[PDB]
């Protein structure tokens, strides 16, 4: 398998702040990822897959790049609500699905 | 608006089997596949197995390979996972996925709420 | 001491180049191939079935 | 000459239901698949779903699913799209359609006019 | 779901000259391709299917080629009723159905 | 939990032929390709051949080409692997394997019993 | 092929100590190797794989590193269990799979 | 136990085509990469040419380059090499080959019987 | 028998662009690098560029340093070598080449036929 | 026609540190080494650095030694001179070079524009 | 091309006896050398590879030596079966394949 | 660059008498040169490689010698069709290919 | 280092007339020189390397001259563009490279 | 719908002639391909079913072959009553049923 690494585990941030969050790959996964928000107690939701395109009804400011083992998840302008787990998950062929860690979002 | 619901959950002893479903509702269930996803309670998310539109395929991660068994009856609309042989690295939340549909992309939209399965003594 | 390259370094192909097929390659289906049903599937009735009793 | 006439829509608000028909003339519908096309108002197509001939099976977009409902009656001649759950985003005009008939191609020859769904308040 | 991109999306021509409308594909989708015209207050008219084929009653002037990514819909001679919005459409296999922007040409 | 039981061993006389077989139980046969290991008197491991999940390449030491033949039935959930002009030297015991599934990792995880096989007179 | 040489043939050592088993490969074989225990009377079982990895269900008191041709696979603490034949295995692309020759651990 | 048996030969004046065939039987055809040795009546030995796996490359040496071509067929489980413009040094008893399959020995184990060709008038 | 046919010659002024053509036939171009050389009226002989086989790594006489540019393309079986910057000296014969294939020797065999270029008004 | 455009320079306090870079334009930049000349406002040259096509290998002037650092990236076809700790005697307008290319030949052809680098108070 | 020479031309022994033929390249091909033994009607067998390896099946009477363009066969004792042709073949990375002229084993 | 000078520039023979033209490299070549013949019309043959080594299919009346910067090519015997300008051409190594000046052969 | 000394300082001349530039290197740098020419406000140019050889594009009336520890570049006929600062260069092995002082050539 | 093209337009031949008729589907049609006669002034008659099973009544001298998209009809032996127009059609499950365009038989 293929292990996941998303750094930082945890930072802090203020509302208004930018925040990325990356994802660290084994070797090379093509292009082929995926990001989940998991609020406390709340099954977790999608936000990008294929590493780059916004899934629907999922605002603008959610923002994903990078190619390789490179991947970043960007956040234009974090808002209260964004407050949560966010996780890395890829599906490259031939491996089995695995996940992150799970990066933190934590008030000021 | 799409909600899966499993049951079948509780506690066990190690090396007892169990039976888990996910009824569905107002979704497509024949014509897509499903999975499912394990959340460890250190908070680690680990995908499990998987079963093609019509079951022709099955996939499982290694580390559940010939232990846990899975299926699915399109005719009452609900998908099966069956758990054989556990052990105490099984005690986890199990959510009821589905795959989203894209051409190459294996990725989950509609998640189910969760069956807790604990094994202990 | 000369820095620049060799402009008459070997060229050409490696004509002893491994011509086999990788024995150890990754043998298994693929776990993320599509799991679903075609859409796309021919949604109209046959006209060629038997028309006699 | 093969025309589709639409109706059932008007102005519903945002969550509540509303049945939309698609009542053929001289078209062989029992023999022919079914399709339904949104037309946003920013000048765009969106497939929304098709039914097959006999109803054996039914498909979705992404952002339709189970939240539309379509079914085919043959005895009277029409096609059914009951439409659930809505929001600002399905206000388009809804056009109905008909699969040309190829072994392989999902084409539409002979289109709807269209009958406008509006989602306000 | 595969995004039709087709450029460019307002092209201005006058009667008797050559148009070519192209789309583009964000992945293969082999030659199931359908191109449809769509005249202000009528619903959209099929042209080509399998991306080359002429449709039954389909002026002669209309034609369809490309594979894979890279498809064109190239106008013999544009007429004057040939001024409208056209549409690329594909079909693939285990794929949804999408369409693309609307090309515009509009008179001189 | 994953068990090969292989079976259809003996002792043959140098240039005879003989069949083997390594049915399996509560693995996704299909969905995994297989190894042959033999382990020489010696305590020396060799391995023998490989078959892809659906037959499509095999792959066998330079010791056994053109001697030995895998074949991979999916139905019955059984790997055969039949041997021609044997030697003194194929003495060994022979083991199943289920290769491990990783992207590039050619590995062994569920090693069958073993089979014993004598070449002698 | 390339041939898979263990170092030493046999190793004595007693409950509590540390063991540390080098395998030289023929050529170099970059990361992608295995290693082996062989109970008498049983087949073996995978312990390590990329030659770093520690396999799943095994004891962490078993360590592995290298790369090239200089492998080592380390007991942090020799158990009473721990007395079998260990092989190192490697898979390298384009070469045939082939074994060691194997250790024994003998008790005292 | 893997012969490799070929076919082809004969008499042709200096300049006319003539197609040789390797056959093999037994052998994993489509896993080696094949080789043609050319030994001439003065007991020397020439390298012809090679081609891959699949046959994605081609090798042959400065005496017949761009004269022979030389191709391979999987599905027959034969291989082919072509002699266009042939003269008086191409009159030779031609062997087949196969690689060994080592990682960068290029070494030939199982070679053919040989066929005769004779370029004379 | 290896033929080396090249074309788009003709006549420019000082200071514009050409393109040059070495569409090789029955060679194995893909494995050989390739050599322009420059033949003058004078019946001197200079050498002008080289590229490696998959086009990696590209050599030029210092006479023609950021004005000659060389290209390869494998897949149509042809060399491009397109000046840019001319002037008088470079008014020639240019002949394409073919590097022997030796370990170490850059010596050419196959020559073409010679395009004539002229740089004049 | 071979341009080399430099860039980075300035002024800047004593024991600062400063970055200089030579973006080249239509060389081959891959297979040249470079060097960087230092023009005092004396009117007289200096000689500062060498890098080898590879960066294997690099050579300071005595008055650089330790301060000076050269570097050379060829995917990005530009040549780097970091400099430390810098001091009143380096204010000079800083040239870069390409060596010729001979054998034997460290002799720089084509130059480029020039970078004024102040260092003051 | 690299030229393969083999001397002497022709040895003759007696059973019993221990010979060493050689082969000298025109320029360093390493260890990329391989002995073949042609009997009259046949083609010729492998016998050595990597100028010391012995191949699979070959009696181990006969042994490989040399390295750079000096390489020594070695037959530790003759035997009747042994008096053949010996061709030395090179396969050295970036250069074509090559055979030597032939050493012969003539009785007595 | 390394020119080279081959003297002298025409030699007038006859049929059957044996010429020698040079070829002086202004420093070290080793022996990496190669002899050219050009007649008139077509582009030049290879005729010697490596200074001493004859190219397949030349006839062996040809014959070169000489190594360092002093290297001679040598025609036995002349014949009518050996009538053509000669040239010298060396690819020493870290310097770039240049050709001679063009010895001439003229009948009588 | 080698420290280079070249004489005169100031070179004033007309044109048509002939000027002698002398570089004295302190010890002796074999025939390893260069000549190069600086126009106000523009890089250097090359003239000479090794001391006599005429670079390429450079007219032919500049000539080179000397070895060892004494070098002269003379212009043939001094041309109105040819007025500009003179450097020459040194390169010998094991030492490093150092420029001269600059001669000027000034009108009249 | 399925386009066949069958090759020949037209075909002359004598009595006593071999003639074979080919069908090449759009697509391939499995055997579902059946062949006709049609003589001046009356309807077509079925020839082969199966794209190779004989009709009852129909001479054994007319014979079908072929798979997928290349089918044949082969006339044995050419008899005066066998001049006539000969299409192919297809009968292929979920494709309506279209038509050739017709290879005509005419005397010498």
């Amino acid at each position: 398998d293929i292990q996941m690494t998303q750094s930082p585990s945890t930072l802090s941030a203020s509302v208004g702040d930018r925040v990325t969050i990356t994802c660290r790959a084994s070797q090379s996964v093509s292009t082929s990822l995926a990001w989940y928000q998991q609020k406390p107690g709340k099954a977790p939701n999608l936000l990008i897959y294929q590493a780059s395109t916004l899934y629907r009804g999922v605002p603008s400011r959610f923002s994903g790049s990078g190619s390789g083992t490179e991947f970043t998840l960007t956040i234009g302008s974090l808002q209260p609500d964004d407050f949560a787990t966010y996780y890395c998950q890829h599906y490259n062929s031939y491996s089995r699905i695995t996940f992150g860690q799970g990066t933190r979002l934590e008030i000021k | 608006q799409v909600q899966l619901v499993e049951s079948g959950g509780g506690v066990v002893q190690p090396g007892r089997s169990l039976r888990l479903s996910c009824a569905a509702s107002r979704l497509t269930f024949r014509n897509f596949g499903m999975h499912w996803v394990r959340q460890t309670p250190g908070k680690g998310l680990e995908w499990v197995a998987v079963i093609w539109h019509d079951g022709s395929n099955k996939f499982y991660a290694d580390s559940v390979e010939g232990r846990f068994t899975i299926s699915r009856d399109n005719s009452k609309n609900t998908l099966y996972l069956q758990m054989n042989s556990l052990r105490d690295e099984d005690t986890a939340i199990y959510y009821c996925a589905k795959d989203w549909g894209g051409a190459s992309d294996r990725v989950f939209d509609y998640w189910g709420r969760g069956t807790l399965v604990i094994v202990s003594s | 001491a000369n820095p620049n390259a060799n402009p008459n370094a070997n060229p050409n192909a490696n004509p002893n180049a491994n011509p086999n097929a990788n024995p150890n390659a990754n043998p298994n289906a693929n776990p993320n191939a599509n799991p679903n049903a075609n859409p796309n599937a021919n949604p109209n009735a046959n006209p060629n079935a038997n028309p006699n009793a």
